[PDB]
């Protein structure tokens, strides 16, 4: 049966002072609600680094693979008939024809398994249902909840302090 | 903060956070007016009419286009590159601006966006219909088979094409859709009817804007920037090679794989910049889409024009200083023939057309600048018409010189495509959320003409 | 202001006294031998070309790159335009010496140029070339002097009025200079277009009378303009690191890093779609032009591939890797190598041919005008402080990160 601590503000800057305090206070947060990037949250909450860049890289070359093996297969492995002059004796030869396509591939693999791999892991899909604490939040308000160990008293207390528009104690 | 008092501000009206979603959401949550009907019917009208001509001339012969055994390509082609040029603006808008970390691009990146996806569609039509058998394009894949696993070449430019275009559209299509989570999100906390609640419910994700959401999101948004770029010039490059890497005299060369993106750059904020005329009037979103985005994107067409000036005479130079006869003919053709009045229309337009914006007094209204965006589109129409034809109808071997002229059945397909295009985009400018909340929510405060007043005291 | 270091001065004297021994050293040493003997001869005046022009070029650069941030407002390179400043000194006096030689050739001291020999245009003669002289029109001397004249002054202009409308604006309570070179810069990037045009048929595509290509101009561009990026960022490392620089961090350094990576993948482009575009349909007239470069100067024609692309391309896209001082210098060095390379390929074959090598004549010539170089570079440095004064945008960029 816990209870969760919810502080509404209005601006950046008195999140950026209430965050400070909670983490100089220890308080643990659970999450940060805000209708639009705040581009100094997740230094402040001392939330780790992404690594979907690191997800991509690895998928183009993927996709380098892909693509050479197929033409040097078809081209010169399975049927090496002449369409033209072009020296199809190796893959060395006639290589420059076939860059048009390697390098698409190595950009279609890396940017579309890395967009999925960001809907996978931030759990999103077309019937998920939305998980809004409050409505306001989207158009405007930012929320930080926290949830309560045992002394309801001081830990409202401590949330009327800065940034302190509504401030509500919910239970689960 | 730190910011300086050279700048103007971007943002008009003194408008807060709930000004600014309350403009931009209004459209969305409101009923279309009659001027809207009576448009939306016109262009209905003559999409329906031009696919009447497209199963037409499928059902019953290439024959009925003005195609000669000369001149195997003319219109069909040069109305698929013109649609693929236009394509190119939205993914320069949304990467390259963002690369450059240009802030003013906040208030057209939607919009922006809406116009590849409706145009890049648009072109994807005429690798079809222009096709023989037509039915049989399947063939084009490399899929294993019955015919003994027979394949396709990997040395063709036009299969390197459907690569370059598949691909292209296929990752700018999930690009901009991800920027809609975040204001799909606004939408469905407005619930005005139940039939909308479940609407915008399915077409935004779980999306409950969170610091890790957020900080994966703008990380993804990079990273796309990033691969974006190279797509915008290789994709472009791969339809330039259709001519570059031909042994025809006027098309052999190797100029175009930057020239025609150049080309594409000009004559895709051209279009685009009518549409933001037009647009920040009618919706009234004149307080977000201001003069200085206007001159902005005036000063782009300027400097774009002025790179394919010095490439058209990068051209005759070379063929002067060639010493292939072949070349220089086909020159002479362009400046003295039958098409003599394609050449120069198209001349005087790209060549005169970018040099107002030098003058503050031209580059700087609403109504100049309306005029000769509009211009920019006729003149890049004859640009690409003027390199196929003229290079087609006069070269090797005289006994097989020819004219050229179009019927109304190539007419009207490219009128067709005119008119669907702008079905789609008229009515997604009546559902969707053209301005996006995330981006401006984050430069309200950093410029405006309230906090500058406020900084400047 | 900016301390010399007490060292350099001895450091560039050295270079520019063995180098210039070594080049004095390059000019002491039926038909057949009437080709090789000229494929000789060329050798320690090529060896002279390539290098005059590398750092002519290197120079220029970084006036682009200065003309584009000053038009382009900035807000984060108002506190390294000093350096950039100290940078573009060389081209005052580099001109000097590039000319010079371009005299040289007219005056018949020489054999580089194909054109400029005796008896090439009269048809009276065992030297009559039919298709040379129908091209005389635009090779004809005087005029190529002339036109090659103008394009210096044109360059060495905005230079000297860009310091020195800079330095009035540092000592005025309005502005009015800021607006002037504002004005002034856009001016010269106009032009600086139309002159790199015709620039790169004079002094690069004249090598080779009978050939000829559409793109090559931005092909060169790219060639130069991408190392004098990493000129800048060398020198302000440097600097950095004996303490001579202020209010620049990673964030500065980072943005230059990736700066030059992304025109480094631009000039790839170029290279390949030139290459490719002959290759695909090898209509044999202008085609030996890469017959005759892959035949002979294999490992120089791809090495320039990789040292230009692969190496850049698995360094500097770490975002982490863009901040650091090894990375960034090791980065830049080998770019510079590249680019050296990139104008040996485009030269030698022309005027030597298959009796190119790399040895004393070469490398004398590049450690002479190195020496030179940093010896302008550095002595400029002292002329003027660093960190320019009351500026439209330096106080955001004293305060820029990324």
């Amino acid at each position: 049966s816990n209870k969760v601590i919810y502080a509404i503000y209005n601006d950046d800057d008195v999140l950026m002072n209430a965050v400070k305090k909670t983490r100089a206070a220890h308080h643990h947060i659970e999450e940060v609600f805000t209708p639009f990037p705040v581009h100094g949250l997740d230094k402040a909450m001392g939330l780790a680094p992404t690594r979907l860049a690191i997800c991509a890289f690895l998928y183009g070359c993927v996709g380098i693979s892909v693509a050479t093996t197929m033409m040097s297969y078809i081209m010169i492995h399975d049927w090496p008939q002449d369409i033209g002059g072009k020296p199809s004796f190796s893959f060395i030869q006639n290589m420059p024809s076939f860059v048009p396509i390697m390098f698409e591939m190595t950009v279609f693999f890396a940017a579309h398994l890395m967009v999925i791999t960001f809907y996978m892991r931030s759990r999103l899909w077309p019937f998920k249902q939305a998980e809004n604490p409050d409505v306001r939040t989207t158009d405007d308000h930012f929320l930080i909840e926290v949830a309560v160990n045992d002394n309801e008293a001081e830990l409202v207390s401590f949330f009327e302090g800065t940034g302190a528009v509504e401030v509500k104690v919910i239970e689960k | 903060h730190y910011e300086a008092p050279i700048r103007k501000p971007l943002v008009i009206g003194d408008k807060s956070y709930h000004d600014v979603t309350v403009d931009v959401a209004a459209p969305v949550e409101g009923p279309a007016n009659k001027q809207w009907w009576i448009v939306f019917t016109i262009a209905l009208v003559a999409f329906l009419w031009g696919l009447g001509c497209i199963i037409y001339t499928v059902s019953t012969g290439i024959g009925t286009w003005g195609l000669n055994k000369t001149v195997g390509w003319a219109w069909d082609i040069t109305n698929f590159v013109w649609w693929v040029g236009i394509g190119h603006a939205g993914t320069l808008i949304s990467a390259v601006l963002l690369l450059f970390r240009q802030r003013w691009r906040m208030a057209i990146n939607r919009s922006a966006e809406a116009m590849t996806i409706f145009s890049v569609v648009q072109a994807g039509l005429f690798p079809i219909i222009h096709m023989g058998r037509p039915w049989l394009a399947y063939w084009v894949l490399p899929i294993p088979n019955q015919f003994g696993s027979l394949w396709v070449n990997f040395n063709s430019p036009l299969l390197w094409d459907v690569f370059a275009i598949s691909t292209y559209l296929s990752v700018s299509l999930v690009f901009w859709w991800t920027g809609l989570l975040p204001d799909f999100a606004m939408l469905r906390d407005r619930a005005i009817t139940p039939f909308n609640k479940r609407v915008y419910s399915i077409l935004s994700f779980g999306w409950s804007g969170r610091a890790k959401d957020w900080q994966r999101f703008e990380e993804v948004s990079l990273v796309l920037a990033g691969l974006a770029t190279p797509l915008v010039l290789s994709v472009h490059t791969i339809v330039s090679m259709d001519f570059a890497t031909s042994v025809i005299p006027g098309w052999h060369t190797t100029i175009f794989p930057p020239y025609f993106v150049a080309g594409a750059v000009f004559s895709g904020f051209a279009m685009v910049n009518t549409l933001l005329i037009v647009m920040r009037k009618v919706s009234n979103l004149e307080a977000y889409i201001t003069l200085q985005h206007i001159e902005l994107m005036n000063i782009i067409i300027m400097i774009t024009g002025s790179i394919v000036g010095v490439a058209y005479i990068t051209e005759l130079f070379v063929a002067w200083y060639s010493g292939v006869e072949y070349e220089q003919y086909a020159f002479l053709n362009r400046a003295t023939g039958p098409y003599w009045w394609a050449y120069w229309s198209m001349m005087t337009c790209n060549v005169f057309s970018p040099q107002f914006m030098w003058f503050k007094k031209l580059r700087t209204s609403i109504m100049f600048s309306f005029i000769i965006s509009i211009v920019v589109n006729i003149g890049m129409w004859f640009e690409r018409f003027v390199i196929i034809v003229t290079s087609l109808h006069r070269d090797y071997l005289p006994s097989s010189w020819t004219m050229f002229s179009p019927t109304f059945v190539d007419i009207g397909i490219f009128i067709g495509t005119i008119g669907f295009f702008f079905v789609l985009f008229l009515l997604y400018s009546r559902t969707f959320p053209v301005i996006a909340q995330a981006e401006v929510k984050t430069i309200l405060k950093g410029t405006g003409d309230n906090y500058i007043r406020e900084r400047a005291n | 202001m900016y301390t010399f270091s007490s060292k350099l001065k001895t450091f560039s004297i050295i270079l520019m006294v063995l180098g210039l021994l070594g080049i004095g050293y390059g000019f002491l040493s039926t038909e057949h031998l009437n080709h090789v003997l000229h494929q000789l001869q060329n050798k320690p005046w090529s060896a002279l070309y390539v290098a005059c022009i590398f750092f002519l070029l290197l120079s220029m650069g970084v006036l682009a790159f200065y003309a584009i941030q000053q038009v382009a407002q900035a807000g984060w390179s108002p506190v390294l335009f000093r350096v950039m400043q100290g940078i573009t000194a060389y081209l005052p006096a580099g001109s000097i010496i590039f000319f010079i030689i371009l005299v040289l050739c007219g005056l018949h001291f020489n054999h580089i140029f194909v054109w400029l020999g005796e008896g090439v245009t009269d048809p009276k003669s065992p030297n009559y070339d039919a298709i040379i002289a129908g091209k005389s029109g635009y090779l004809n001397f005087p005029f190529w002097i002339v036109r090659a004249f103008i394009f210096l002054l044109g360059w060495n202009i905005y230079r000297h009025f860009s310091r020195k409308n800079c330095l009035a604006q540092d000592e005025a309570n309005d502005d009015l200079y800021y607006k002037k070179n504002f004005k002034i810069s856009a001016g010269f990037l106009v032009f600086f277009i139309v002159s790199e045009s015709i620039m790169a048929w004079d002094w690069i595509m004249s090598f080779d009378p009978h050939w000829f290509s559409t793109l090559f101009a931005w092909y060169v561009f790219a060639s130069f303009f991408v190392s004098g990026i990493t000129s800048i960022a060398l020198i302000t490392i440097y600097l950095k690191s004996k303490g001579y620089l202020e209010y620049v961090n990673t964030s500065h350094i980072h943005d230059l890093a990736k700066f030059m990576f992304g025109i480094s993948v631009f000039w790839t482009y170029l290279w390949f779609s030139q290459f490719m575009l002959i290759w695909y349909a090898n209509i044999p007239e202008e085609v030996t032009y890469f017959v005759t470069r892959i035949q002979l100067y294999n490992l120089p024609f791809f090495g320039a591939v990789v040292m230009n692309f692969v190496f850049p391309l698995l360094i500097l896209i770490n975002t982490d890797f863009k901040r650091l001082n090894w990375v960034v210098v090791m980065a830049g060095i080998v770019i510079l190598l590249g680019h050296y390379v990139d104008f040996f390929n485009m030269i030698m074959p022309g005027t030597v041919g298959d009796k190119w090598f790399i040895g004393v004549p070469e490398i004398a010539s590049i450690l002479f005008f190195l020496g030179l170089f940093i010896f302008v570079v550095f002595t400029a440095l002292t002329k003027s402080p660093l960190l320019a004064k009351r500026n439209p945008f330096i106080e955001e960029s004293k305060h820029f990160h990324y």
